[PDB]
RNA sequence: CGCGAAGAACCUUACCUGGUCUUGACAUCCACGGAAGUUUUCAGAGAUGAGAAUGUGCCUUCGGGAACCGUGAGACAGGUGCUGCAUGGCUGUCGUCAGCUCGUGUUGUGAAAUGUUGGGUUAAGUCCCGCAACGAGCGCAACCCUUAUCCUUUGUUGCCAGCGGUCCGGCCGGGAACUCAAAGGAGACUGCCAGUGAUAAACUGGAGGAAGGUGGGGAUGACGUCAAGUCAUCAUGGCCCUUACGACCAGGGCUACACACGUGCUACAAUGGCGCAUACAAAGAGAAGCGACCUCGCGAGAGCAAGCGGACCUCAUAAAGUGCGUCGUAGUCCGGAUUGGAGUCUGCAACUCGACUCCAUGAAGUCGGAAUCGCUAGUAAUCGUGGAUCAGAAUGCCACGGUG
């Protein structure tokens, strides 16, 4: 069966938007679009930065975007070049001024994105998927989450046959509402194709 | 004279506070303060399919509520008007005033 | 004084006031017979005032807002029940009995997607 | 149908016509505006007119204006199923 | 991808834009009985059609802005069903919560 | 109903009598929801059958229900592919539906002009017994007792 | 099979015929020549080919560097081309069915078993006893949204009970009671009382209560199955094309028509048709938008033009219903298909191929073979209203109330 986006039926329960603007249908279209602009830069260009989320936030004529980053040293380099080379083509984009904050997540082991791109980074490094799944869960698991499970899927090791292969640990209640649950995917490019992965991290209720 | 505040937001914790934020604001310039009042929410609706292709029965149902609220000032001293117009609130407010 | 009950049916409100001693029962400000043509209508309004029985002992003045001709009847039946248990305090007991103090909650349910109504499927075919 | 207020035809169309009845008619007039309505301009003269593929020639009697070219000029073949 | 569809229809819409809503006044004003009754409404009739056949507002088929999709557009977002389903799920638009009534 | 057992659901008595049997008979006749059609029917009818041909205005209808009413019904029963008709006791309830259906079925498919004077005359033959409403019960009786070996 | 398509006249469009281009319609880099825009000129169906006018931003750290245009040569662009039986992502389905497993222990040479079986009970692997098992996980239930009762706060654009006035309209003064609006809080737990039960878990009944035993509805879809669906949303391994399977344009086509099937709408009438009068809604949308009043038109509509980014203005006078009259069982004063004529509006443009109006025409159809579908209560049945898509174009889809 079909299972709901874990993130999308906790909005507003427990779990807060990755953007926080008000607007009428006039520019509604448009601010989500140059949203999407801003977040696909600051996606590629934070490639190896350990980027995990991106928060927009638009007062009245004018954004500012705070990057939940593990590695703030390379977001803030070296006394701050980066930051400015940042908002200077993020003021770019978005058409208005622009404001950079960097926030640091303190355990990179302990959220969905950073964990399934570490995965999808040692899957196009050509590493079995057993050890990296495995070492993702231990390493999660004794830095106190409640639950974990991990899932990858298609063609592991360069088999012609496709398998979704999964590993759980803890206690992950997805139909529990009141859950703190961190879910995030990602997708390795291989030579024999996209290795889809899965990442379910259960920190405690309420 | 009578100036008048209307205030929309996509949540209602938000709008609350800075409704607050406002109406002790007029309070501190002595200001008498009209409200605030809760005004009906609107709530647009989406319906999507949620296939890619031909599932026509599996569909997604969104909605985005919009809370409005309403504060009149009926009498502003010249400490009033700059004590309004200094204010801090987070972006999910959208003010609208009326002279 | 006022003696005052509010009562709601399937979208209807309605409120009620009632004065001691004398006939007119008043709905936005036209008789009963003017306002609901159907003499079932003109049977539920009568219903509360029957074992709490009268001759012209108390009058009446209601509106009622929303809905269609049942719903608002309905709604002034227990517009009229809240008012007079809240002039007597004790006609409570049989009121209960008589089935018109619990607010019938019966909404009209909503259309489903992938139904041609509330619960009316598609015709089906094998094939 | 269309607004009594102005008929419609084309430019080249209008202008080729006005042309081809000031020099004698001609060639079938190759055109593709199946759209224009036919005028009392040009009763006599043959115009082929475009149906997909070909230029079928049509000659304009006076019982043709205030028609479409294209309804002279049928776009579908079809003579029977079996 | 048909890139190509994509330039089309950004073609369409600038050069939309280059002439109509400025020069609407050749149809919206000229055709007013109070204009003309004669000669001068002709004109302009004849005059409409030597703009491109583009520079309609009845020509942007109104595409996805991330895949450029025709149909399930949602003038609201300006995204396709799909598109708004997958950036709605992962938080991105502001109060879209799944509803429930 | 394989487990769910039901009670039962409240009816409003009628207007014009206080009657719960003739309020059963205009639901049983009302369609699409037509209650203020059904009534009128109804009135209009039981009024025609009192004072052209009748009694006391209550007494009228149930003199006609009466003689409709069937006291044992048919039901069948499998046996590894035969079904005996089983003659069985109808409930009293199951007995006043039944009558109400049967005439309510019988005036529908007359040929006079109005509904309320066809349901007038199938009233009034029912109350001489004869009719189609009466011999539905005679001939549903006679299967009856024709399969009265298999009580 | 009213499925992708939440809306094919052009466009969309991927197809056909013809006319055209080859570093390209879309992107980066190089070299040279021109700042970009302007606004007319004749040919061509159009893509495409031929003059006048012009700008000069910017620091020059004065060679030019930054935006936009043209030309040249290449890396390359481009592909809705094939493979869903190479894949990711997303979805259907059994099925909201109550199940599916693991750790340690124990039993068996072993595949495996036990636990998870048994006695009761429940909507439920729900819960309680017993038991070589002891515990845990994903599912069930709860937490979330909405509806049904009450209380507190606030009181306009929403309300009018008590008051004054009135042009008799909450419309003015005014009131904060009531409806309502939307924040917060209370309430239902087998909680209470009897009986049955293995001193059980739970079942029947009663009280109180707005609501009683999951109160109603929704979201929520376990391990897995069908090499199920999608390479034409996107992404992607491999294969293929590279003066064309890429790109531009005009016209056509996707709307064909001997037939067969699926899903709908309108009927065959009197529980009705027509004419006049007159009641009672909810939920929505609106700035290249909703468009009132008044005047013209039989009508679709036209002219003029206020208000409204909206509890204020507009869409927008709900229909079934009720009262009176007529028709009197007919292929009809039922039905409204088809066709002829005259029009409106949207749009460069309604031939192929739009919607609507007026006059005329008035097929089939008199309740439907074998057979087959949906529904357990505000449900079925029926009656209207709104929204998305959208220039225009719903009998479809998604929502809302009335009667019941
Ligand atoms: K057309
Ligand atoms: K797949
Ligand atoms: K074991
Ligand atoms: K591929
Ligand atoms: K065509
Ligand atoms: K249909
Ligand atoms: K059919
Ligand atoms: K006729
Ligand atoms: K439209
Ligand atoms: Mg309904
Ligand atoms: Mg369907
Ligand atoms: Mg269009
Ligand atoms: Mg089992
Ligand atoms: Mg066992
Ligand atoms: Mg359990
Ligand atoms: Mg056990
Ligand atoms: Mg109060
Ligand atoms: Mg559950
Ligand atoms: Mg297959
Ligand atoms: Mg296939
Ligand atoms: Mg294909
Ligand atoms: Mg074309
Ligand atoms: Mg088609
Ligand atoms: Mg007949
Ligand atoms: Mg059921
Ligand atoms: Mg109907
Ligand atoms: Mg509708």
């Amino acid at each position: 069966g079909q299972k709901v986006h874990p993130n999308g039926i906790r909005l507003g329960i427990v779990k807060p938007w990755n953007s926080t603007w008000f607007a009428n249908t006039k520019e509604f279209a448009d601010n989500l679009d140059s949203d999407f602009k801003v977040r696909q830069y600051l996606t590629k260009e934070l490639a190896k930065a350990s980027v995990s989320r991106i928060v927009i936030e638009r007062p009245a004529k004018s954004i500012r975007v705070t990057i939940h980053t593990a590695r703030p040293g390379i977001v803030i380099g070296k006394k701050g070049e980066d930051v400015e080379k940042l908002r200077k083509v993020v003021a770019d984009i978005a058409g208005v001024p622009a404001q950079i904050n960097i926030a640091e997540v303190r355990k990179p082991e302990l959220d969905a994105k950073l964990v399934a791109d570490s995965i999808t980074s040692q899957l196009e490094r050509r590493v079995m998927f057993r050890r990296a799944m495995k070492r993702a869960v231990q390493n999660a698991m004794r830095l106190g989450a409640k639950g974990i499970k991990v899932e990858v899927s298609g063609r592991l090791g360069g088999a012609e046959i496709a398998r979704t292969e999964w590993y759980r640990e803890g206690r992950v209640p997805l139909h529990t509402l009141r859950a703190d649950i961190d879910y995030n995917t990602s997708e390795a490019h291989t030579t024999y194709g996209v290795i889809g992965v899965k990442v379910w991290i259960f920190k405690g209720e309420i | 004279q009578r100036i008048r505040i209307r205030l929309k937001a996509f949540d209602h914790r938000l709008i609350d506070q800075a409704t607050a934020e406002i109406v002790e604001t007029a309070k501190r310039t002595g200001a008498q303060v009209r409200g605030p009042i809760p005004l009906p929410t609107r709530k647009e609706r989406f319906t999507v399919l949620i296939s890619p292709h031909v599932n026509k029965d599996a569909r997604d149902q969104y909605e985005i509520r919009t809370h409005l609220r309403l504060v009149d000032i009926v009498e502003p001293t010249e400490k009033t008007v700059d004590a309004l117009m200094r204010l801090d609130l987070a972006a999910g407010v959208d003010v609208q005033i009326s002279l | 004084n006022q003696y005052y009950g509010t009562g709601r049916r399937k979208s209807s409100a309605a409120r009620v006031f009632i004065k001691p001693g004398n006939g007119k029962i008043v709905i936005n400000q036209r008789s009963l017979e003017q306002y609901f043509g159907r003499e079932t209508a003109r049977m539920v309004v009568r219903q509360p005032l029957e074992l709490v029985d009268m001759v012209e002992k108390l009058d009446l003045y209601i509106t009622v807002k929303g809905g269609g001709i049942s719903g608002q009847a309905g709604a002034i039946r227990h517009g009229i029940t809240r008012a007079l248990m809240e002039y007597d305090e004790s006609l409570r007991s049989e009121l209960r009995k008589a089935g018109f103090v619990t607010r019938d909650a019966r909404q009209v349910e909503r259309k489903k997607v992938g139904l041609r109504k509330a619960r009316r499927r598609p015709q089906f075919s094998k094939r | 149908r269309s607004l009594k207020k102005g008929p419609f035809i084309d430019l080249h169309l209008l202008k080729k016509v006005e042309k081809a009845v000031e020099s004698g008619d001609k060639k079938p007039l190759r055109t593709w505006s199946r759209r224009s309505t036919i005028f009392p301009n040009m009763i006599g003269l043959t115009i082929a007119v475009h149906n997909g593929r070909q230029h079928v020639p049509v000659f304009v009697t006076d019982e043709m204006v205030g028609h479409k070219l294209g309804e002279f000029a049928p776009t579908r073949t079809y003579r029977g199923h079996a | 991808a048909k890139q190509s569809m994509k330039a089309r229809e950004v073609k369409r819409v600038a050069l939309a834009d280059k002439y109509f809503a400025k020069r609407a006044e050749l149809k919206a004003i000229i055709s007013d009985v109070n204009a003309a009754s004669d000669e001068d409404r002709w004109n302009a009739v004849l005059k409409l059609q030597t703009l491109p056949r583009d520079s309609s507002p009845s020509r942007q088929r109104n595409r996805c802005r991330q895949t450029g999709r025709p149909h399930g557009f949602l003038r609201k977002f300006g995204l396709s069903r799909i598109k708004v389903r997958e950036a709605a799920m992962r938080g991105e638009i502001p109060g879209l919560k799944k509803a429930s009534w | 109903p394989r487990r769910r057992v039901i009670g039962q659901r409240k009816i409003l008595p009628d207007p014009k009598f206080g009657s719960e049997l003739l309020a059963k008979f205009v639901n049983i006749l009302m369609v699409d929801g037509k209650k203020s059609t059904a009534e009128s029917i109804v009135y209009s009818a039981l009024e025609t059958l009192a004072q052209r041909s009748g009694k006391s205005e209550l007494e009228a209808f149930e003199v006609a229900l009466e003689n409709v009413r069937p006291t044992v019904e048919v039901k069948s029963r499998r046996v590894g592919g035969s079904t005996y008709q089983v003659p069985v006791e109808v409930r009293p309830v199951r007995r006043n539906a039944l009558a109400m259906r049967w005439i309510v079925e019988a005036a529908r498919k007359r040929g006079d002009k109005s509904m309320a004077l066809r349901l007038a005359n199938e009233l009034s033959d029912a109350a001489e017994n004869k009719g189609t409403a009466v011999k539905k019960r005679e001939d549903v009786h006679r299967m009856a007792e024709a399969n009265k070996a298999f009580a």
